[PDB]
């Protein structure tokens, strides 16, 4: 038994079995990519034009924008995935997913708590302190329509996801950070300018295209990372001789994980703060907007324009702190969804193709995945994780860590728009 | 005394990641630039689009507000 | 797949959500 009533109430949407063309997955994805930006265009409704700064760390990670119709973005969503994962992660609620019944189980529930994670955001941000005015009247309404925004991502992923191409998270992401760098560099108050003017001016500023740097500086080095690759010689398929060589994304795996780490403790500093201005201190004494001590002090990250010396401990911390929470999330990715073994098989079992070293069997096979996934799983995590937390201390434009998920959604929708350009030709090899 | 034997499990786990951390391919230039090309052409255009949107969008924000 | 009993065609969310804008785009600015 479980709460399938309600949860057959929750709306989805309806997948057609018609001729998708690529020019149409294409367009598609334009249209939600669009009405995102307006949605980071247009201010919440409310008479307090006076908002407390903004929390220079969510964002990113929740491809949001404080004080816009899309306030919270896809923060909750990522919330609710997190719970998940962590109950049918720790075995807590043990799920064999193999059958529709848990995979749609697993799936159809965390969608569910994604909204219930909806509201409970929104008026954990105006609870936070977020605009400055607790109008209970209007602080209601606000809420209403921030919470609200997030939904119709919600539904506009789901469309992404069954009427175009990539995904509408990470899109979104990618759209965001892409975005924050070009205005943040060259719109209005850009940066580049702001450098530009000061050289005219007579007064060379080096905290002006400073930040810039920043973003170059990581935008290389994240990419190099992303290129890295694990080759796996793969066995001829009944033929003889030397022949493939399948590589790995060993950074793309731990992708959705990490994104869950950088988004736990965005889910704290917030959490935390709320939890201070509504109560007591029981993560950390945060005061200036975000925290000065507590366990919310030494787990908030150091970016935003220069790296910050004056405190090597917290450094040390953060990094061993994410770093670990990035094994978590990554282990947890393991015992649920990730890449299965018991499906990898017959597939390289159909081309006959074992791996190099020898065993052309289905239990063959079979194992020797299982066994080579967990240590790739825990490392490259670890690593990415790593690299992330690094990519923040150098800080950048639109986000150390946010930079990176970008440059590999960027690139997992690159590969994304071929396998189409290929699909759109021989209608069948859909799954080779 | 189990104890132990976690202990003495995660320094072999440990080094089976340290295998896989070594099995790494490190990128050839050409190759390193293309990933940096269609990367960049990418944010590039998603970042664009954005703009496009947002500046203006706030010239008018701004000068009506 | 999906236990949703409900069928909601995308075409909808679309523009339930230039409704959202519109809405909002105008309850909060043109202010009067």
């Amino acid at each position: 038994k479980k709460l399938i009533p309600i949860l057959e109430k929750i709306p989805e949407v309806e997948l057609p079995v018609k001729e998708i063309t690529f020019k149409e997955k294409l367009k598609w994805t334009g249209i939600v990519l669009v009405l995102y930006f307006i949605m980071g265009c247009i201010d919440v409704y409310t008479a307090g034009a006076q908002i407390p700064a903004i929390f220079e760390f969510w964002q990113t990670i929740t491809a949001s924008r404080i004080g816009t119709l899309i306030t919270l973005g896809i923060g909750p969503i990522v919330t609710a995935g997190i719970i998940m994962q962590l109950l049918v992660g720790s075995g807590i609620i043990q799920m064999d997913l193999s059958i529709p019944e848990n995979r749609a189980l697993f799936q159809g529930c965390q969608k569910l708590l994604s909204i219930i994670m909806c509201f409970v955001e929104a008026v954990l941000f105006v609870g936070a302190g977020a605009f400055g005015i607790l109008t209970p009247l209007l602080a209601f309404l606000v809420i209403i329509q921030i919470a609200f925004g997030s939904i119709i991502l919600i539904y506009l992923d789901e469309i992404v996801s069954k009427y175009g191409i990539g995904s509408g998270i990470g899109l979104f992401i990618a759209a965001g950070v892409s975005q924050t760098i070009f205005v943040g560099a060259l719109g209005p108050e850009g940066y580049l300018w702001k450098f530009l003017n000061s050289l005219i001016q007579g007064v060379p500023n080096i905290e002006y295209i400073a930040p810039i740097i920043g973003t170059i500086i990581v935008f290389l080095m994240v990419v190099y990372a992303e290129c890295m690759r694990v080759e796996i010689p793969l066995a001829h398929g009944r033929i003889k001789g030397a022949v493939g060589k399948y590589p790995i994304k060993f950074v793309y795996v731990s992708n959705i994980p990490v994104i869950l780490a950088a988004a736990l403790f965005a889910n704290i500093q917030l959490w935390g703060l709320a939890l201070y201005r509504m109560g007591i201190p029981i993560l950390g004494h945060y005061e200036g907007g975000r925290a000065v001590d507590g366990i919310a002090y030494y787990l908030s990250t150091p970016y935003g324009l220069s790296s910050v010396i004056s405190d090597p401990i917290h450094a040390i911390v953060y990094m061993i702190a994410m770093i670990i929470t990035c094994v978590m999330f990554g282990i947890f990715w393991v015992e649920t969804t990730g890449l299965d073994p018991k499906s990898m098989a017959k597939r390289i079992g159909s081309l006959g193709m074992a791996i190099k070293g020898f065993r052309k069997s289905e239990k063959a096979i079979e194992h020797r995945l299982k066994r080579y996934i967990p240590p790739l799983t825990v490392m490259s995590s670890a690593f990415v994780g790593f690299l992330a937390t690094i990519a923040n201390f150098i800080g950048a434009l639109g986000g150390g860590t946010g930079v990176l998920l970008t440059v590999s959604i960027v690139y997992r929708m690159y590969e994304q728009l071929l396998r189409e350009k290929v699909s759109e030709l021989h209608p069948a090899i859909a799954k080779l | 005394t189990d104890f132990n034997q976690k202990i003495e499990q995660l320094k072999e786990f440990i080094e089976e990641c340290r295998r896989v951390w070594l099995v790494l391919k490190k990128p050839t230039k050409d190759e390193y630039l293309a990933v940096a090309k269609v990367t960049a052409l990418g944010i590039s255009l998603l970042g664009i689009i954005g703009y496009i949107i947002h500046v203006p969008a706030t010239y008018i924000k701004g000068i009506l507000k | 797949e999906t236990f949703s009993k409900i069928r909601v065609k995308p075409e909808h969310v679309i523009g339930v959500t230039v409704a959202f804008v519109i809405i909002e785009a105008i309850l909060t600015y043109g202010r009067f």
